[PDB]
């Protein structure tokens, strides 16, 4: 079954956008660090996460 | 020295987000589909009966023409 792959990889792309907006990298962000996280969220990220969810 | 500005959820709260499975029923009963199929079959049978009898009569006519022409 090939079609669900294509349907769901667009959602994967949007979540990659969330990754990049928080860290600058689509898949190997390196955001979570032993002391916490590297940087704080940008000012409009929670809204877009809610819109996706 | 302004107020702290941080990414945060809006006053009160964000709207509820759906997560449960949603697969509507969306279909007729089995009896209705079986009845429609059987009705289609019967209508086709009766139409085919008429057409095949007409074709048999036409074949008889052509065979009679051949019989007339044979001698």
């Amino acid at each position: 079954a090939m079609t669900p792959f294509f349907w769901m990889f667009e959602e994967r792309e949007k979540m990659f956008e969330f990754y990049e907006r928080v860290s600058g990298a689509r898949m190997h962000a390196a955001y979570i660090r032993p002391g916490g996280v590297h940087q704080d969220l940008p000012l409009g990220l929670l809204d877009d996460i809610y819109e996706f969810s | 020295a302004s107020k702290v500005k941080q990414d945060m959820p809006p006053p009160g709260g964000y709207g509820p987000i759906d997560y449960k499975r949603n697969l509507p029923r969306r279909g007729l009963s089995g009896y209705s589909m079986f009845a429609v199929g059987i009705g289609t079959l019967l209508f086709g049978y009766w139409s085919m009966m008429k057409w095949n009898r007409e074709r048999r009569r036409l074949q008889i006519e052509d065979f009679e023409a051949r019989i007339a022409l044979m001698p």
